[PDB]
RNA sequence: UAGCUGGAGCCCAUUACGAGUUCUAUCAGGUAAAGCCAAUGAUUAGAGGCAUUGGGGACGCAACGUCCUCGACCUAUUCUCAAACUUUAAAUAGGUAGGAUGGCGCGGCUGCUUCGGUGAGCCGUGCCAUGGAAUCGGGUGCUCCAAGUGGGCCAUUUUUG
RNA sequence: UCAACGAGAACAGAAAUCUCGUGUGGAACAAAAGGGUAAAAGCUCGUUUGAUUCUGAUUUCCAGUACGAAUACGAACCGUG
RNA sequence: GGAUGCGAUCAUACCAGCACUAAGGCAUCGGAUCCCGUCAGAACUCCGAAGUUAAGCGUGCUUGGGCGAGAGUAGUACAAGGAUGGGUGACCUCUUGGGAAGUCCUCGUGUUGCAUUCCC
RNA sequence: AUCAGAGUGGCGCAGCGGAAGCGUGGUGGGCCCAUAACCCACAGGUCCCAGGAUCGAAACCUGGCUCUGAUACCA
């Protein structure tokens, strides 16, 4: 059916995304890129592992997509499916195109695909877990990564859950009640503002 | 076989290898082209100088 | 209210638009001097009028910004002889007379140019005879409506009876016969030495005893009836023509006193509640 | 504050008649309102010609006319003298005003002095304060800050309190 | 023509800048122009007439004649082996005087005043700008000196 | 036919003047990068309130009422993006100037210009102006007659199918 | 002053007509796309015929040829204000 | 410390929400005979001063939005020239030079000309 | 594989922007002992799915689909 991956794997056109111009495309294999419980808070999820991919390609929709239901059968099978929230971080919108008596006159070809591309040091897949259960997630995404055609690490990263704070910061803004927990994220709190739009117990310089 | 063919290769070389010859710049620059009104009157003074 | 998004691509436009005081369509049509003149200003004949002044200037434009000549107000009447009534259609031709004549005595050209000597409504224009011409000028109105009768256009037969060229036609004249195309000299006359108001000064006091009163009492006051309106402006013309001559807003508080100011709200909102 | 600037006044009645119609039943449209003011109404031709209406476009569809001072105040008072001096509470809208309908021959004026049926219209009237020539002189517009505008409370207890 | 109009390929060469549309500054008409200046043609978007051609926005030419609502300017094209200077009418609205020569006509009289000075005195000067060559020695008064040593690799 | 080339010369030249270069000053840029927590377009997920009723249960004897409900919507966020998207915005490359082809005085012309010796320019004359960054060096400086060529190919880098 | 949005008004509702507010242009400018514009280049009205005459210049293409188109003067005659 | 007219620079000048102002000036305002204007004296035009600072105008305030400046982001991203440089290649390093941008943090919120005029 | 064609009432087809019909079928009556046939009336449709312009679409054009027909050669 599908060509192999090799023959789409170097990024060699500018990206040629849909558009008012690239139309006829199909819609690509993935259309959920957050998957488990994806409405727990900041603090019960703290520790945060991601895949992180280490060579510019092109990572195909199908391998995107293969490889998050290959990290999610694992974990939910192990460690349940109320401790784990796998987030893919990164989108096909690059538009593969295919050419095929009548040789190479009229070269350009009719769309095939939808691939995104990903480059050095670029986070591919987030897990989150509690740092009792982050065996798991880090054996998972090590699994999952034998679906993608390049070199990745399985890297935790120093920060809290999917936000940008560290853990040591985060946990001396939590001390400290200057931080906004919104859900998945949270926001910290400044001298910029009203002073009114503040909550009374809220206000710093 | 494509008779369309095209290059700038080796055309700045042709340039240059003769220089890119500027104009000599000149005394009493040419006044052709300027305004007939500022024309006119430039020759008139000139037919009228003493 | 505005969101962030509008804030940030708003283009501000000019002041003097923000404001609503200058037309910049008219405002470079009328300054713009052909380039192969170098330097030679286009003077502006500026005519403005308040509720209560007819305020006329002589201004040319300069980088810098627009710089005066001459300029004549309607306040500076009273020192000539007119009291009462000041921002009328007569009261404008004699503030472009007055200015006329001021331009003429600053440049030396009056004895030259004395204009009509005796206002008229038949339309002047000066002979440009012998070695000097007159001096030019481009009436400027600003926003007002350029209709039959302004007193922008009253200013504007002040302005050549004082000797001055300012390119024009009757076309806005007040008493142009719309429908007929000509000047009537009466009328204008008539609306030059103040006869439109001296007509409903009488109008009012035949059958409106109380509105005459409560409607031109610096004219009863002043003492000037309808009937002595005429030559009241020739005695006004006469004299132009002969003598054309600490805190309480707060300063802005500073950062030390802000700064304490804003800790002592901090603290005010924090503690309580 | 008590400052007798701030004293509310209407500005202005406008009264509509939109038929949706053309030719006759407009002209008598027409004169529905033209009895009214004793000022003639200017039409307001249709657009978008919205097919289930019953409308093409660009065609005179309504009728209206705007009236101001002693004939608006004298001409209102009969409108609610219509209503009885009641509205909705709801009629009054949020910036500076507020409207109405009625048939028209429970107001005065008799009734086929043209032989022209009933036709019911639109009042609806825009309070002012004075001084609103700054926000629509020429030269030098500007907004109208909120101590000087009416608002729905300011209506509100201009109706209720005084006019009546 | 021959698959390219006059404002072809104008895109973003031709625009205004961001919230800089709109009107035209009044500077830009009473700056006065006379021949011999040298003024930087700079195409503007809004005044459609006597544009110049994408060619010339970005250039430098000495005004050759000037004329009502418009400038002669006279700069360089480099086509072939030669240098045509082509001569084109600008409207004032797209040019803006140079200040190429600011600091040369500072300079002259800068330099013929010292001239003059030295005529006074011992007439022996040497009126001449030098580039930034060697700097001289001096003592440096030993302060507190900072040690820094290359980072040991964290990989996070 | 233009370009590249030769031959015939000629014209001056170490004062000049020019440069496939740098320097100093000053213009122009929308490519890489970045951006979306900025417009356009795309796009993943939540958090909070909120609708004069987007549709329902249940209380609504009632409404000019609400708890759930798929959720519009607004608010402040979040992941990923653009050759035919951009606020911002490089590097290399582009243009111009760096004096003897400059200025100032005097007294003249104009049929242009100005209210006007007012300007614009030119004209005659007299004065100045240590050569006006570095380096380098004879020049296509001017012209004539004419040849062959007009199938290209490889490489490092940018790049389209 | 446009698109749109908020609130209101007999029949009238999502949408007919009216009124107020906000409205950086999210509308329109005959057509394709791009650029440009808010007392306008858009909408309505007024008077109109410069969509005229003579011959050059210049740009764009470029061999610095023609044509097409465009620009800036000149000498007329005019329109509008 | 003010104002008006004409302004140059066009957000440090805008936007939103507030509080306040001595004199003058501005404005608000009163009328519709005239010239003039429309459906409408609301607007535009002509005439005029009986009041009001209520709006406008002006000034100031906000841990405001925007804007402008700076520090950091960061010698990072990129990038000119060089390597019989590394790696299997994508790419990456070194050598001679140039060098950005968002979020985050701190500050600021107009300058000014000509003419006339008011203060205390 | 490209190039065309047609998609409209239950069926097969009309249709030139103001915008829905032809023949046949469906419905209720009438003639008939009864059914046809015939006579009189009655209801019709997502104008193939998603757009755009356009006083104004079902038609103009563009994307998404199904059936049908064409030209597919020198080696
Ligand atoms: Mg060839
Ligand atoms: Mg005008
Ligand atoms: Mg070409
Ligand atoms: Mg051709
Ligand atoms: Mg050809
Ligand atoms: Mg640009
Ligand atoms: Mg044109
Ligand atoms: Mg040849
Ligand atoms: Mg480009
Ligand atoms: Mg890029
Ligand atoms: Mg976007
Ligand atoms: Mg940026
Ligand atoms: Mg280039
Ligand atoms: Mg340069
Ligand atoms: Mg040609
Ligand atoms: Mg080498
Ligand atoms: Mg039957
Ligand atoms: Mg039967």
């Amino acid at each position: 059916g599908r060509r192999p991956a090799r023959c789409y794997r170097q990024i060699k056109n500018k990206p040629y995304p849909k558009s008012r111009y690239c139309r006829g495309v199909p819609d690509p294999k993935i259309r959920i890129y957050d998957v488990g419980m994806k409405k727990k808070g900041v603090d019960e999820f703290p520790s945060c592992v991601h895949l992180v991919s280490w060579e510019k390609e092109n990572v195909s929709s199908e391998a995107l997509e293969a490889a998050r239901i290959a990290c999610n059968k694992y974990m939910t099978k192990n460690a349940g499916k109320d401790a784990f929230h796998l987030r893919v971080r990164v989108h096909p919108y690059h538009v593969l195109r295919i050419n095929k008596q009548t040789g190479m006159r009229g070269a350009f070809g009719k769309p095939l695909g939808t691939c995104a591309r990903v480059d050095i040091g670029q986070v591919l897949l987030s897990v989150r877990c509690k740092e009792s259960n982050a065996v798991h997630a880090d054996e998972a995404l090590r699994r999952a990564k034998f679906k993608f055609p390049g070199r990745q690490k399985i890297i935790r990263s120093r920060k809290w859950g999917f936000t940008k704070f560290n853990r040591a910061d985060y946990i001396k803004y939590k001390s400290e009640g200057r931080i906004v927990p919104d859900g998945v994220n949270a926001k910290l709190l400044g001298v910029h503002g009203p002073i009114a739009k503040r909550a009374p117990g809220q206000a710093i310089l | 076989a494509k008779s369309k063919n095209h290059t700038a290769h080796n055309q700045s070389y042709k340039a240059h290898r003769n220089g890119i010859k500027k104009p000599k710049r000149q005394r009493q620059a040419s006044t052709k082209g300027m305004d007939p009104k500022f024309l006119r009157n430039l020759r008139y003074s000139r037919k009228h100088n003493v | 209210q505005k969101t962030r998004a509008y804030s940030k691509r708003f283009q501000v436009k000019f002041k003097r638009r923000r404001q609503g005081k200058t037309d910049y369509r008219a405002r470079l049509r009328l300054t713009n001097q052909d380039k192969n003149k170098y330097n030679t200003p286009k003077y502006r004949f500026v005519v403005r009028f308040t509720n209560k002044d007819v305020t006329a200037q002589i201004v040319y434009a300069t980088i810098a910004g627009d710089i005066v000549m001459a300029a004549a107000y309607s306040h500076e009447l009273p020192r000539y002889g007119l009291e009462v009534g000041l921002t009328n259609y007569a009261a404008a031709y004699c503030t472009g007379l007055l200015l006329a004549r001021r331009v003429l005595k600053c440049r030396d050209l009056d004895q030259e140019y004395e204009g009509n000597v005796e206002a008229t409504g038949e339309d002047f224009s000066v002979e440009p005879a012998d070695e000097r011409r007159p001096f030019r000028a481009l009436l400027d109105v600003g926003l007002i409506r350029t209709t039959t009768g302004n007193r922008v256009f009253g200013a504007l037969k002040g302005a050549l009876d004082g000797g001055l060229d300012i390119p024009h036609s009757d076309k806005r004249f007040a008493g142009f016969k719309k429908d007929e195309k000509q000047l009537d000299a009466e009328i204008h006359r008539k609306y030059i030495y103040g006869g439109h108001v001296a007509d409903y000064m009488k109008s009012l006091a035949d059958e409106e005893p109380e509105k005459y009163q409560s409607h031109f009492s610096e004219y009863i006051k002043k003492g000037i009836e309808a009937d002595n309106m005429e030559a009241l402006y020739k005695k006004v013309h006469a004299a132009i023509r002969a003598d054309p001559t600490k805190r309480y807003n707060p300063k802005k508080l500073t950062y030390e006193q802000r700064k304490a100011s804003l800790v002592e709200r901090l603290n005010a909102l924090n503690s309580s509640a | 504050q008590l400052n007798p600037m701030r004293e509310i006044k209407v500005q202005k009645l406008v009264l509509n008649i939109s038929v949706g119609e053309s030719g006759d039943r407009l002209t008598r449209a027409a004169k529905v309102l033209e009895q009214l003011s004793g000022q003639s109404p200017v039409f307001s031709k249709a657009r978008y010609t919205v097919r289930s209406f019953g409308i093409r476009r660009n065609e005179k569809i309504a009728c209206y006319v705007t009236i101001r001072g002693e004939k608006a105040m004298q001409l209102l008072e009969s409108g609610l003298k219509v209503k009885e001096y009641e509205l909705l509470r709801r009629n009054f809208s949020d910036t500076g005003c507020f409207g109405f309908g009625i048939q028209e021959h429970i107001d005065l004026g008799m009734k086929y002095d043209p032989s022209t049926g009933i036709y019911g219209m639109d009042f609806f009237v825009v309070l002012e304060r004075a001084g609103y020539r700054v926000s629509r002189r020429r030269r030098c517009k500007a907004r109208v800050g909120i101590h000087q505008r009416v608002t729905k409370e300011d209506a509100m207890k201009w109706f209720q309190v005084k006019y009546e | 023509p021959a698959g390219h109009g006059l404002r072809s390929r104008t895109r973003d060469l031709f625009a205004r800048p961001f919230r800089k549309k709109g009107y035209i500054p009044l500077t830009t008409y009473l700056r006065t122009y006379k021949v011999g200046e040298h003024v930087d043609v700079k195409v503007n978007g809004a005044v459609h007439k006597g544009m110049p051609h994408k060619f010339y926005h970005g250039r430098t030419g000495r005004v050759w004649n000037v004329t009502k609502r418009a400038i002669g300017v006279e700069i360089n094209k480099q086509v072939g082996n030669r240098i045509i200077k082509k001569r084109i009418h600008v409207r004032v609205e797209h040019v803006q005087p140079s200040r190429c020569n600011e600091e040369f006509l500072q300079r002259k009289l800068n330099n013929d005043k010292l001239k003059a000075e030295a005529k006074v005195r011992g007439e022996v000067i040497s009126t001449k700008r030098q580039p930034a060559g060697p700097k001289p020695g001096f003592m440096v008064e030993g302060t507190t000196i900072e040690t820094v040593t290359p980072i040991p690799y964290d990989v996070v």
